[PDB]
């Protein structure tokens, strides 16, 4: 069986087939999602109970800070992008334009294995090693360079993880654009390719333009830590670091969101048995959102001390970006109308949840755009409510739509609809209980990244406790459903 | 039939010029590229060397910059251990 | 110039110009040179080039293959239909024989389809590599142009040469139309009818050399086959001048005129229409018929 | 007076396949473009040519179907497609695709159009420089075609 | 009496086993989706 | 090496599935000659086949010899526009006079009795068979659609559904604006109550 | 769509499979303690419903050749999940027989299988799981490539004259035709041998070798492709719209006694 | 003869699909080691030889 073992290992390591690379991306994405979920459960158990019930010492809150930073990094860079872009991007993009492979078949494998290298370095650095990085997912200096709890090498290893993930994303983006531009079959124009391909193209354009800046910022951090320069010191510009990082920061956000829009549009065409209402309108709105996302980066720094004119300008630009997303939401609402979507499909109900949650998250985030009103809401739990009721309820539910639509196709076994209904509904109700209270705890002044809070905020954390229990139930249901998916019967008798 | 024939035994073409090289310099684009190269070679290069000929026996009177004041000789007590091992510049 | 994003060929947009401009001199010279031209109504061309008997427009070699396979299958029928045994009356035995025959024909049918597919694949190869099957100067015109875009003369020469590249039994030429040739020539129709009668008589003798019940069955079959063969070669062999003269019904003459027009549209039209006009007193019709028999026929 | 010889293109394989018969391979790979909204407006008001569509059988009749030739393996199903809207009740938002047996008469009953897919394989001489430079006869071709039809031939991947 | 296989051979069956368009909705003459109290569920309903 | 296939003959693999033989699927174990050759036994069928085959050979030979040795008195060359490969079809598929209308009507009645209704019934059975195939928990049959589904044209749907929906939405918009402003500030036009 | 496998080794109360299911997913104490609610009726063939549907059928069960077809092994699944199965099958088979017994020389039989469904996205046309290598020999070919292009707009976009697009020189020559025939002393030129697109008619059909030359019989299987979302069918010359509506009404009137006593809930 | 496929590049399996990622991993762990112990794990010239060779 030596030949069989080596053949399997060569199949899954030397491959360049887009289907195999896609399934590998999907697997890694799901695994990292589960890991991030476990860390999130740890964080929630820390918050729910009073008196540092888990760390037991103020000196050891660095464990909680490490938890939040790795939760953020794992869930952003290894859960959504590998799944939303890596998995369906590789599996479907060549098929939807009628071609064999992506351009540059080898660079696809290089991308996946760069992702795996990054995951390995991150997992070893932040688990097997002591006193890990604990500076929040936005590695602000001088906290991430000139501190006492961040001195080990594993911090530098985490920065290099960021580097490798950036390299992987750039390679993937270039490959997607190139394949979609020249390999289309005869008779298919550039703007007639289906909606998903276009969203992937614009996402790839976003990633290409911003990642080098993030690389520059991370190299700055590494140089400050190692060769002892002063780019981001008391005689440096931590605000310069913030500008660069957040110039990358928002394009990453729209990169995350747009492929979910593409997938939802495609699946809708497949399940409502009708075309997209205003397909050209949706494509133009997607490209508009892509372009406008490059001019709004500094709405994450309204309290840094920006010039008053710049504050006004960035509030204006954020509203501008808000417009076309509203156009898209209306287009979705009208698309579902007149259609014959399945009345008992987890895909349908997950689409509903995606639409509602994205509208609510977009509104809450449009409140935060105003510079003046961002005085009272910066670094409170209102921001956490915002980007969790978008990321964890609109991006997650879009991926659930894709998951429940493409499992039968990929594997050829139908879906246990009642099981999936329990999972999706308990995920909806539990998540709402966790994040919705955060909103009213942000207007009340509760800061974020705190393991211990004042007694004024108990009710919100009690509702969060309820939500966390429901979330545990939902995720166990999900994993057990998937295990049941690929397992043959266990009982059989005669009636 | 296959073009391989002309791959194997390509035709030989008669030129009036003594060589192919000259024939390619009757095209405006190549002439303009040669003009750019000549402009760069003639003006700057010849001028630059002329200057080191014209100022061969004269000093550099530029005022040196001021980097590190005496009261800041400790650099605020900041760790400066480079990755090589010793607190010295790679150079 | 530092980038080159070309393709194999730029898309070719046709220039239209228009119909030729000829002055009085050129038009006069063209008119003088041309022969005597009889402009034909589209109906004449239609009746000339209809598909009548060769229903599926099969090539000559396809028909030859089918007839040969039929001969082989007939040769092997007695072996398969020999020794059949099944519990039941005469009807069950008959249906068992029918099923055995069906199995044999299906077996022989699948071989014919295989051979047709093989020959069609050889031809597909012929058109797939015309550059390697042509001599100068047609090779360059095959290389640089597709079939629709070629010059008419070069197009025809290229196609004829490619077809001639094949052996004799692979060339694709439409099979003959028996009904067509019969319709457009009297002697061939008479010869075909004489051959039908001769074969029928020979088969009738063969039948007379058989036991009784087979005699009656096969005589009925021979009569039906003769009738349907005569109908197949020419559906209007009963529209004779004698029949037209014996006919005194306007509706019947109209129906006969329709059936003749459908088939060949020959002088029987003149006879039928003349008699119809006489029964109706149509001087204009008679004048037009005189013109027709002067010019059309 | 000098003799100049241009450097030829030595590449073989797919490059020589595409340079031997550029019209056919261009036809395979060349893009063609649909109409924008302005052109749709300017086209739907174009007039017919003569009174012929009133009498003749349209392109797509059971006697005059639309014939489309693809490449592949003999017997493999053919991917074809309409661009939508052939009949006024057929959607035209995006192209609609079909998979149909190789050499059978098929009917799009959304549009009622009769079509005929057909696969013609691209059997070509091995591109290693031993290609025939002058008209070749049926003998060697006969042998190669026999071997292919019996056992099959590799793919140019 | 068995010939070489061909794709249009006499012994080729319809493809009803292997699924191709999984997410279609069958369309044609179909019964009204009547709803009754207590009657056995119809085979062609979402409820079983 | 396992079970290596010999010869590249046709196998029903994923890419190629072949053309179904509906005649054999329907007429399974039942002969076709009772319908195509009514009232004939196998021996009669074979005898008739041989007789007709010889007759057809004779006729084909005569026709080929005739076309091969006939003098040419007229040359027919159809008119086609340059850049056209074949001439247009002279034939037409539309009845012109009333007699052709009657002929077409008779043919259509026969075809309806013998060709079109069988097609309709076969297609109905096919639709129902597909519905049964996608039933039992395998596909999404019965989730939506049916004979009770209300299908509206574009004009009817826009006029009777979309516009009233937007009208009600506009009413809701104005009413909610006014009631929310009064709910918070306490006055319809004076901002906060008891403060200004 | 499930084969239970070996009923014997899965009916035991305690099994390695059941313990593994409990550990990882699919089984638990709720199944041992409460089997009425969590196993319930279970999934399998329904003898009672099969018997009811069989006894509701008319004599069409006797006269149908279903049991000898290759699909006889699916008899119970269809009898249970296709109310009024035998009557519909009998009508289908009689339709085929009456097509076979026509007077026309070509018998077209409709064929509808899983491939008869069009889709706007290409991944919906492959068998699942998808083949490893797809579109090796290029992507789909569009029927529109055989339609005349928009000559007017094509000329306009390029700024060319485009005045005489609809008027062309007449071509009446003997060098423009390759298919020459002789018909009763008249030499007719007509057509040009184009290639495999001129042989579609014969390759689409298969002859009846025993049919006499004076009454040919050809079998043709016409493939049917439908969108499955259109809700309106246009068959062309095969089936007129009025006839199709009549057939709709007749089918829904006769097949209403096998659908009336069931509820869709 | 040879059956001709589409015009795309079919794609070959190659060892570069993991060698380049392993090279990046090696460079980054080498830098971490140099940062921690102030001495290279292996000679820089040997590392560059490996990188060039791959
Ligand atoms: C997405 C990006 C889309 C826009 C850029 C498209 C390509 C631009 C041309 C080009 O690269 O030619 C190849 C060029 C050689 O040109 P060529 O094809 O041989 O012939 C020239 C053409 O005939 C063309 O010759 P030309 O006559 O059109 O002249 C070029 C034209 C166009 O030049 C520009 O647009 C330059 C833009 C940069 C800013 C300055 C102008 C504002 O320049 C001008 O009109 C301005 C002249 C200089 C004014 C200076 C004072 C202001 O090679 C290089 O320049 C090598 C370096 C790489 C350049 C970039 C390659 C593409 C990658 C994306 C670049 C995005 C940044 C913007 C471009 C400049 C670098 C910062
Ligand atoms: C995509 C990104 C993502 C996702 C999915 C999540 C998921 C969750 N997050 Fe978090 N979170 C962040 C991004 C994300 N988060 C970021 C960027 C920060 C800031 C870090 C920092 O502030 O520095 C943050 C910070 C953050 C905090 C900050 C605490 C503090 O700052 O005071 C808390 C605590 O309440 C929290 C809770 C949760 C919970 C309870 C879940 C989930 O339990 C709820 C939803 C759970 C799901 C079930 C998703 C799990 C996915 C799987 C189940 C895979 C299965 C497959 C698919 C369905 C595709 N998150
Ligand atoms: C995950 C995806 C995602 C998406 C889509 C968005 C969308 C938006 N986000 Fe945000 N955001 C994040 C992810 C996302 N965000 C994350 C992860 C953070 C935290 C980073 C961190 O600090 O760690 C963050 C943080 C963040 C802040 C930080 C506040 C603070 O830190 O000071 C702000 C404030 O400007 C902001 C604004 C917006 C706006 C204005 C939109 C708009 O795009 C929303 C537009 C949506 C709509 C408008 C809905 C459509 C509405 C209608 C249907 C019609 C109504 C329209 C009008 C009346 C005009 N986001
Ligand atoms: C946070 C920021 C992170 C960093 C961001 C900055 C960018 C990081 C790197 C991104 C790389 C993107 C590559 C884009 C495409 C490049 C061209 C390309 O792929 O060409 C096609 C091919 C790859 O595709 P292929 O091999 O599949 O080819 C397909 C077949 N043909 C060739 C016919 C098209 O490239 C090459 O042939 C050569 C590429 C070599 C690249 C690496 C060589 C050196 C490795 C490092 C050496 C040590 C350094 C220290
Ligand atoms: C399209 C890509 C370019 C987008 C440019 C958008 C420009 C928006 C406005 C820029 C600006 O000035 O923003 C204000 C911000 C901070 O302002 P502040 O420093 O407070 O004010 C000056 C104080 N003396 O200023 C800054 O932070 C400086 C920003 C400089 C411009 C950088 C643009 C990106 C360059 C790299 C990518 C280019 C291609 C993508
Ligand atoms: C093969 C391609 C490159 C591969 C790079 C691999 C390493 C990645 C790490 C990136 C950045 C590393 C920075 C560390 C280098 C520190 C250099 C230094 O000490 O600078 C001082 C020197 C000038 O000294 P000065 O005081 O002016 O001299 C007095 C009299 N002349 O100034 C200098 O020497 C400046 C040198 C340029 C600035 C660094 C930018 C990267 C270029 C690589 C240089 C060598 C990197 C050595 C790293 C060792 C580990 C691999
Ligand atoms: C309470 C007592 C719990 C411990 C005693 C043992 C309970 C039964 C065995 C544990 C595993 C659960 C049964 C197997 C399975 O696959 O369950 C799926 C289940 C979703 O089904 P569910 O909605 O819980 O149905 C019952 C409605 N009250 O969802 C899950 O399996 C989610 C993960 C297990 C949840 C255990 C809690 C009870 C669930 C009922
Ligand atoms: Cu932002
Ligand atoms: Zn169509």
């Amino acid at each position: 069986m030596i030949n069989n073992i080596m053949h399997m290992i060569n199949k899954y390591t030397l491959t360049t087939s887009h289907k195999i690379i896609g399934i590998l991306y999907g697997y890694m994405g799901y695994i990292a999602g589960i890991l991030g979920y476990i860390i999130s459960m740890l964080i929630r158990m820390e918050l729910n109970t009073q008196g540092l019930a888990i760390v037991r010492k103020v000196k050891e809150v660095t464990i909680y800070n490490n938890w939040i930073t790795i939760h953020g990094l794992i869930m952003l860079f290894v859960f959504i992008m590998p799944v939303g872009i890596g998995f369906y991007g590789n599996y479907l993009i060549p098929m939807l334009i009628g071609t064999s492979e992506l351009s540059m078949p080898r660079m696809n494998g290089i991308s996946f294995w760069m992702l795996i290298v990054g995951v390995v370095i991150f997992v070893i650095s932040n688990v097997l090693m002591s006193k890990p990085i604990s500076s929040g997912w936005t590695l602000y200096p001088p906290l991430s360079t000139r501190d006492a709890d961040n001195i080990g090498v594993n911090i530098d290893l985490s920065l290099l993880v960021v580097h490798v993930l950036g390299i992987s994303s750039t390679i993937g983006s270039v490959n997607y654009i190139t394949t979609n531009k020249y390999n289309r079959h005869v008779g298919l124009t550039f703007m007639n390719i289906n909606i998903y391909n276009f969203s992937i193209i614009v996402t790839s354009i976003l990633l290409i333009g911003s990642l080098p800046i993030l690389g520059v910022a991370i190299t700055g951090l590494l140089l400050d830590r190692n060769i002892n320069s002063t780019i981001y010191d008391v005689i440096g510009d931590p605000v310069l670091y913030q500008h660069l990082f957040w110039f990358f920061g928002h394009p990453e956000v729209y990169v995350i969101i747009l492929p979910v829009f593409g997938l939802t549009s495609l699946i809708l065409t497949s399940i409502i048995h009708k075309d997209i209402f205003g397909r050209e309108g949706m494509m133009y709105c997607i490209i508009s959102i892509g372009v406008v996302g490059y001019f709004v980066w500094a709405h994450h720094m309204f309290t840094v001390g920006l010039d008053i004119d710049s504050r006004s300008y960035f509030s204006i630009a954020t509203s501008i970006i808000s417009i076309p997303t509203s156009v898209k939401m209306f287009s979705y609402i009208n698309t579902w109308a007149s259609g014959r979507g399945f009345r008992g499909n987890n895909s349908s109900w997950s689409f509903f949840s995606f639409l509602i949650c994205f509208c609510f998250g977009g509104f809450t985030g449009l409140l935060l755009s105003s510079g003046s009103l961002d005085i009272m809401l910066h670094d409170t739990y209102f921001v956490v409510g915002h980007f969790h009721t978008v990321l964890s309820l609109a991006a997650t539910f879009g991926l659930l739509i894709a998951h429940y639509f493409f499992l039968p196709i990929i594997f050829s076994y139908s879906i246990f609809e009642s099981f999936s209904f329990y999972h999706t509904f308990l995920l909806l109700v539990g998540a709402l209980l966790v994040f919705y209270p955060m909103h009213l705890a942000g207007l009340s002044g509760m800061a974020r990244r705190v393991p211990e809070y004042a007694d004024i905020f108990i009710p919100f954390m009690t509702v969060g406790f309820h939500g966390t229990f429901l979330l545990i139930f939902s995720t166990l249901t999900f994993i057990r459903s998937y295990f049941q998916f690929l397992s043959h019967i266990n009982h059989s008798n005669y009636l | 039939m296959s073009t391989n024939k002309n791959v194997f035994f390509p035709p030989a073409l008669h030129l009036k010029e003594n060589s192919i090289f000259q024939y390619k310099f009757k095209n405006l684009a190549v002439r303009h590229d040669a003009a750019r190269l000549g402009i760069i070679l003639a003006g700057p290069t010849l001028f630059y060397w002329f200057t080191v000929y014209y100022f061969k026996g004269m000093p550099n009177g530029l005022p040196p910059v001021l980097l590190n004041p005496f009261v800041n000789r400790n650099y605020r007590g900041q760790k400066r251990d480079m990755p090589w091992g010793t607190d010295c510049a790679f150079l | 110039s530092a980038w080159n994003f070309q393709e194999l060929m730029e898309s070719r947009i046709p220039d239209y110009k228009g119909r030729p401009n000829r002055s009085g001199a050129e038009l006069e010279q063209v008119k003088a040179a041309l022969p005597k031209i009889e402009f034909m109504t589209s109906y004449e061309f239609d009746v000339l080039t209809k598909t009548r008997s060769n229903l599926t427009k099969e090539y000559s070699y396809q028909r030859d293959m089918r007839l040969k396979v039929t001969e082989l299958m007939l040769d092997e029928a007695p072996h398969e239909l020999e020794g059949l045994a099944v519990e039941g009356d005469a009807a069950l035995k008959q249906l068992a024989e029918l099923k055995a025959l069906q199995t044999l024909t299906e077996y022989a049918g699948d071989l014919l389809e295989g051979q047709n597919q093989i020959v069609q694949r050889v031809n597909d190869f012929v058109d797939s590599n015309p550059v390697y099957l042509l001599d100068q100067p047609l090779r360059e015109e095959a290389r640089w142009n597709l079939l629709p875009e070629m010059d008419h003369k070069t197009r025809s020469l290229v196609r004829t040469e490619l077809r001639d590249w094949l052996p004799a039994e692979y060339r694709q030429t439409r099979a003959v139309d028996l009904q067509q040739v019969a319709a457009f020539s009297p002697p061939v129709k008479a010869d075909m009818f004489r051959a039908i009668e001769a074969r029928a008589k020979d088969a009738e003798a063969e039948i007379r050399s058989l036991p009784p019940a087979e005699q009656a069955g096969l005589l009925a079959l021979v009569k039906d086959n003769v009738a349907k063969s005569k109908a197949f070669i020419d559906p209007t062999y009963d529209i004779t001048p004698e029949a037209i003269n014996a006919c005194n019904d306007v509706d019947a003459l109209r129906a006969m005129a329709h059936r003749v027009t459908e088939y060949s549209g020959d002088a029987r039209l003149l006879a039928i229409y003349g008699k119809a006009a006489q029964l109706t007193g149509d001087t204009a019709a008679q004048a037009i018929l005189k013109e027709a028999k002067d010019l059309v026929f | 007076d000098s003799v100049h010889v241009f450097r030829p293109e030595f590449a073989q394989g797919k490059f020589r396949i595409d340079l031997d018969q550029p019209a056919k391979q261009n036809k395979l790979q060349q893009q063609i473009y649909t109409l924008t909204d302005d052109e749709r407006e300017m086209y739907e008001d174009e007039p017919y040519i003569g009174v012929d569509h009133l009498y003749e059988a349209h392109k797509g009749s059971k006697e005059n179907p639309v014939v489309v030739e693809a490449i592949g393996v003999h017997g493999n199903d053919v991917f074809t497609g309409c661009l939508g809207g052939c009949h006024k009740d057929a959607a035209d938002a995006v192209a609609y695709y079909t998979i149909v047996p190789p050499n059978t008469l098929a009917v799009c009953i959304d549009c009622g159009i009769h079509f005929v897919a057909r696969i013609n394989e691209q059997l070509t001489f091995w591109p290693d420089g031993t290609q025939p430079w002058e008209k070749v006869d049926f003998k060697a071709v006969e042998g190669f075609l026999y071997k292919h039809y019996k056992y099959g031939s590799p793919l140019m991947i | 009496l068995h010939a070489d296989p061909i794709f249009n051979g006499s012994k080729v069956v319809r493809s009803i086993q292997m699924m191709r368009s999984y997410h279609r909705l069958p369309v044609g003459p179909e019964p009204p989706h009547l709803k009754i109290r207590g009657a056995p569920l119809h085979p062609w309903s979402m409820y079983t | 090496l396992g079970h290596m296939r010999v010869g590249a003959l046709w196998q029903s693999n994923a890419n190629s599935r072949g053309l179904p033989n509906l005649l054999k699927e329907v007429m399974a174990a039942e002969p076709i000659y009772p319908y195509t050759h009514p009232g004939l036994s196998a021996k009669q069928i074979l005898w008739n086949t041989k007789f007709n085959l010889k007759l057809e050979k004779d006729l084909i030979s005569i026709a080929e010899s005739a076309v091969q040795s006939q003098t040419v008195n007229k040359v027919v060359i159809p008119t086609m526009l340059t850049g056209d490969v074949n001439p247009k079809s002279p034939a037409s598929v539309v009845a012109k006079d009333k007699y052709q209308l009657a002929k077409q009507m008779a043919e259509f009645q026969y075809k309806k009795s013998y060709f079109e209704k069988p097609w309709g019934y076969m297609f109905a059975y096919y639709c129902d068979e597909d519905r049964a195939r996608l039933c039992g928990g395998i596909g999404y049959v019965g989730h939506h659609g049916g004979g009770d589904a209300e299908i509206l044209s574009y004009t009817e749907y826009v006029s009777t559904v979309v516009y009233p929906t937007i009208f009600y939405m506009a009413i809701t918009f104005v009413v909610s604006l006014f009631l929310m402003y009064y709910y918070i500030y306490g006055t319809f036009f004076s901002s906060t109550r008891n403060r200004f | 769509g499930t084969n239970p496998g070996d009923i014997a080794l899965n009916s035991k109360r305690f099994t390695v499979g059941k313990f593994v299911a409990w550990a990882c997913g699919g089984w638990g104490l709720k199944d041992w303690i409460f089997p009425s609610l969590f196993i319930g009726r279970g999934d399998g063939p329904d003898f009672d419903r099969i018997v009811k549907h069989t006894l509701q059928s008319s004599s069409a069960i006797e006269k149908v050749n279903w049991f000898d077809s290759p699909f006889a092994c699916y008899t119970e699944w269809f009898v249970e999940h296709f109310p009024g199965f035998f009557d519909s099958r009998y009508r289908f088979e009689m339709s085929a027989k009456t097509i076979l017994a026509n007077k026309y020389p070509i018998k077209d039989f409709p064929v509808v299988d899983m491939r008869s469904w069009r889709s706007s996205r290409l991944f919906d046309l492959f068998e699942v799981p998808h083949p490893e290598h797809t579109f090796v020999f290029g992507g789909p070919v569009l029927l529109n490539t055989e339609a005349k292009r928009a000559e007017r707009l094509e000329q306009e976009w390029h700024g060319k004259d485009g005045t005489f697009v609809d008027v062309h020189p007449l071509n009446v020559a003997t060098e423009s035709h390759t298919e020459v025939s002789v018909i009763g002393g008249i030499k007719v030129y007509n057509g040009v041998w184009q290639g495999g697109k001129d042989s579609w008619k014969r390759d689409s059909a298969k002859p009846e070798l025993t049919a006499p030359f004076h009454s040919p019989i050809w079998y043709r299987n016409m493939f049917i492709v439908k969108n499955a979302d259109q809700l309106v069918e246009h068959f062309g010359e095969n089936l007129s719209d009025e006839t199709w509506q009549e057939v709709r009404k007749e089918h829904l009137a006769f097949h209403e006694r096998f659908h009336k006593d069931y509820s869709f809930a | 003869m040879i059956l001709n496929t589409n015009i795309n590049y079919g794609g070959r399996n190659s060892r570069l699909c993991y060698l380049i990622p392993l090279m990046v991993h090696t460079i980054f762990l080498y830098l971490a080691y140099l940062i921690y112990y102030n001495i290279n794990l292996i000679n820089i010239y040997l590392l560059l030889i490996i990188i060039i060779f791959i």
